């Protein structure tokens, strides 16, 4: 039902400053808050948020609290200052998918029908995007029971806005890998994307940690997809995969030869334009 | 007369019929650029060779 | 009511060229059936004679469903049994179309059409896999179009021998044709004897069948008449090899994208706390 | 973000010059003429600012703004890459005929006249080296990205 | 069972392992394509079929060793080809 989400740097910092102002608790606190925004054309948007006060003790870790007075009054104020802005879901600070986030969403599903969660990062390091959003889905199957409200990660990206790009790009002033020739492709995906495939390669290796030592569920629903991977290994370099490849490379390097052919003539014409600027200046000035 | 193309065998009358335009648009359009640029370099004598 | 009369007089002269005009006066004049249970139906009973004759086996679609529409007929069930006969003898007769391929789902999903046990199987024939030629078909259904209380539009099949000839033929496309469809779907390359054995007729008649459809270019095929090695859907494809290869790349990276976030929660429902 | 604050009109009536500059930090930015039309220095005063940055936010905006996911590991419309490559070269021919047109008025009237004069009609030079770069970066990226997958994928 | 080397079988082999005659195996495999457990193509004259996609099945703790081994050198393929990119493409962007 939900295609993808749109996340802003304003809400992205707006989790972090609240994490700092609760940062004196030290021991353990997840930053749960109410996620605000819209969605149009089945495209989820997130523009604003705040953070509900929340405490949780480790023993009997099913005792959570949301001050709904703090929900209703501050959301009433935000509706009042912006009737266009509304609720869109919730979020938590999300290191590693805490357990109460199976029924936080059930606790506040009466506000948003697709009451979405967002997992963020407070210790920023990866080789990808540390922004996450699941969705609540329940599907009774033939290998479990009824209540099967598991979470499914809808794809996510950081969306931009003409309002925020000006101030954000002012807030960099530091380093910016522009001048897109070939280098931007070569580095954002030919260097970086292969290491993107490194981690997705490594994740099923981390699952493969169940041969005789790991947890109890063996296969059932993990091996049809991997069976479709090794089924979906591509064609080897023998049949006709060579011939059309040499065909179209044999067509592409023609155009490359044309452009490289003309470029030197351009610089040659400019050198003529410089020697006319030399020879009729040395005698004229002296 | 090239309205139809194929072959005609003489021993028993076989017509192998085949058709594909392989590539026509590319190499000639990249080709006549070259003979433009050759004329350009010929013009570069008359601002370069005689001049300096 | 007056202006719908004289089209029977034009059909007494067999004037299609006027009958469609004066009926084209009244095809927009609908929404008077709500007090006439039969007079709207009398408009339709002259619309067969415009359409049953020449080739209009798809113009009788909305005719036959339109005379299924009328809520008086439902309480004269045996005269309505031949409305169940009418609602099947033209969806099939109609040549292949997307309108046919969802029209089978329009007539399908009916609780009361399957009261005829034959014709649920008759619609089951054209949706599914290969159809029993014709001679093994007429052994199973050529006689049920004579016996029973439903027999009267099947006598509109049988009795008038030229309409008979058109429907023995008005099936001749369909099945002789159906096989050709899934032959083109599944058969990369076949000989000019196995297909003709699957058609139970001559190789010459088989070539006449494979001629008028590829000059219709509704089935693309490149036949042979020295080794008989005929085939289906054979271009050279300098593009779609590596193109569909790249499609397998995209589906591959999406596929490894699928399992990756699925594993982590499965670790979290065993090794969280 | 020129933030201000009032200065005393009482002290303006006194004619006493306020704010007692003890540091070379105030008169660094130069005021706008529109603020000089307004109050500016008769009713208030200017304030210099800066921006409080850390490490923690700078990385988590830098790595989180425009990251292409797996895009360069695609093939970019494998029928139409070469077709678009034709679709530039075809008019690049006649633009090269303009490059066989514009050279031939050199050794002529004072090329600043060739600067004032080319303001109505396009030059083949800049327009040409545009398309050379476009075809270049269009082709080389699809060329290499076509070839990593042959090794990485079997 | 058949590897991705070929995974192409013949009607003689179908008539051997299913002991059903030559003029029924085509109806059998067209029925299999109509159900859609398998996805492939049918050649008649060479009596072979290019079966491509199979219905996925289940397996024990032994086949994950083979999928482990096929994962294993597929890791260092990505390592090996990516090291050319890091080494050769180093001077473009530090």
């Amino acid at each position: 039902a939900v295609q993808k989400v749109v996340v802003h740097p304003l809400v992205l910092l707006s989790v972090v400053d609240h994490f700092n102002r609760i940062g004196k608790v030290g021991n353990q606190k997840r930053v749960v808050g109410v996620l605000l925004g819209s969605w149009q054309k089945k495209v989820l948007d997130v523009s604003n948020s705040f953070a509900v006060p929340f405490d949780e003790d480790d023993k009997d870790d099913s005792v959570w609290f949301l001050d709904h007075d703090y929900l209703e009054n501050m959301y009433g104020m935000f509706k009042k200052v912006n009737a266009r802005e509304r609720i869109v879901g919730w979020y938590h600070t999300g290191p590693k998918l805490h357990k109460n986030d199976i029924a936080i969403n059930e606790l506040m599903k009466r506000y948003c029908p697709n009451s979405v969660l967002v997992i963020i990062d407070v210790k920023p390091k990866d080789l990808g995007l540390p922004t996450e959003a699941y969705i609540s889905v329940e599907e009774v199957h033939d290998d479990g029971t009824p209540t099967s409200k598991t979470f499914e990660h809808v794809t996510s990206e950081i969306g931009a806005e003409e309002a925020e790009e000006v101030g954000v790009e002012h807030l960099l002033r530091d380093i910016k890998d522009t001048t897109v020739g070939t280098l931007s492709q070569r580095i954002t995906n030919q260097v970086h994307g292969l290491k993107g495939l490194n981690s997705k390669l490594l994740d099923i290796r981390s699952y493969l940690e169940k041969v005789a030592t790991g947890k109890l569920p063996i296969n059932h629903q993990i091996i049809y997809q991997l069976q479709d991977v090794f089924n979906l290994l591509p064609d080897v370099s023998l049949q006709e995969f060579v011939k059309a490849f040499y065909l179209k490379t044999n067509d592409q390097m023609v155009v490359v030869y044309l452009a490289s052919l003309i470029r030197s003539v351009v610089a040659l014409h400019n050198l003529i334009n410089n020697k006319i600027a030399n020879r009729d200046a040395e005698k004229k000035e002296g | 007369d090239k309205k139809f193309h194929g072959i005609l065998d003489q021993g028993e009358g076989v017509l192998i019929i085949f058709d594909e335009p392989p590539v026509d648009k590319t190499y000639e359009a990249a080709l006549e650029t070259i003979q433009n640029m050759s004329k350009v370099v010929d013009s570069l004598y008359n601002k370069a060779k005689k001049l300096t | 009511e007056f202006i719908l009369e004289q089209m029977r007089l034009c059909l007494a002269v067999k004037d299609y060229i006027r009958t469609q005009i004066i009926s084209k006066k009244i095809n927009t004049k609908f929404f008077q059936e709500e007090n006439t249970e039969k007079l709207k139906l009398k408009y339709y009973n002259l619309m067969i004679q415009l359409d049953q004759h020449e080739g209009s086996y798809l113009s009788i679609c909305k005719h036959y469903r339109a005379i299924y529409d009328t809520p008086c007929i439902q309480a004269e069930s045996e005269k309505w049994q031949q409305a169940l006969k009418s609602v099947v003898l033209y969806v099939i007769l109609a040549p292949f179309d997307n309108e046919q391929s969802d029209l089978v789902h329009r007539i399908s999903g009916d609780k009361k059409l399957e009261e005829i046990p034959k014709y649920k199987d008759l619609l089951k024939l054209f949706t599914t896999m290969e159809l029993m030629r014709w001679s093994t078909l007429v052994e199973d259904y050529g006689m049920e179009l004579r016996k029973g209380s439903l027999e009267s539009p099947a006598t509109d099949v049988f009795g008038s021998t030229e309409e008979g000839e058109k429907r023995w033929k008005d099936l001749k496309n369909r099945v002789v044709e159906h096989n050709i469809r899934i032959m083109a779907k599944y058969y990369t390359r076949i000989t000019m004897k196995r297909m003709a054995q699957l058609l139970d007729l001559s190789v010459d008649e088989s070539e006449a069948f494979l001629s008028n459809l590829v000059v219709n270019k509704t089935i693309f095929a490149k036949v042979d008449r020295l080794a008989g090695i005929i085939n289906f859907q054979r271009p050279k494809d300098p593009n779609n090899l590596l193109n569909d290869w790249s499609q397998k790349l995209n589906s591959l990276m999406s596929l490894v994208n699928k399992t990756t976030h699925l594993i982590a929660k499965e670790e979290m429902i065993h090794n969280l706390q | 973000i020129d933030a201000f604050r009032l200065i005393n009109a009482n002290m303006m009536v006194l004619g006493h010059e306020p704010r007692q500059t003890t540091s070379n930090l105030g008169h660094l930015n130069k005021p706008s003429i529109q603020a000089l039309i307004h109050g500016l220095n008769r009713h208030y005063y200017s304030i210099t600012i800066n921006y409080r940055k850390n490490e923690l936010e700078q990385k988590m905006l830098l790595n989180l703004h425009k990251k292409s996911w797996m895009e360069g590991l695609t093939l970019q419309d494998y029928s139409e890459h070469c077709k678009h490559n034709e679709s530039v070269v075809k008019e690049m021919l006649e633009l090269a005929k303009n490059y066989n047109k514009a050279v031939e008025e050199e050794d002529k009237m004072t090329p600043e006249q060739l600067a004032i004069k080319n303001v109505g009609k396009q030059d083949p030079k800049r327009h040409l080296e545009e398309h050379v770069d476009v075809l270049m970066t269009s082709n080389i990226v699809q060329c290499l990205a076509a070839m990593l997958d042959t090794v990485v994928f079997k | 069972t058949r590897p991705a080397n070929h995974r192409q079988l013949t009607f003689e082999e179908i008539a051997k392992s299913a002991k059903i005659t030559v003029n029924e195996v085509e109806l059998l495999v067209m029925k299999a394509l109509s159900v859609g457990l398998v996805k492939g193509s049918i050649d008649e004259v060479d009596k072979r079929v290019h079966m491509t996609w199979v219905q996925p099945r289940v397996l024990d703790l032994q086949q994950i060793k083979g999928m482990k081994d096929r994962l294993e050198f597929w890791c260092t393929d990505v390592k090996s080809m990516e090291m050319l990119v890091e080494h050769q493409a180093h001077d473009i962007l530090t």
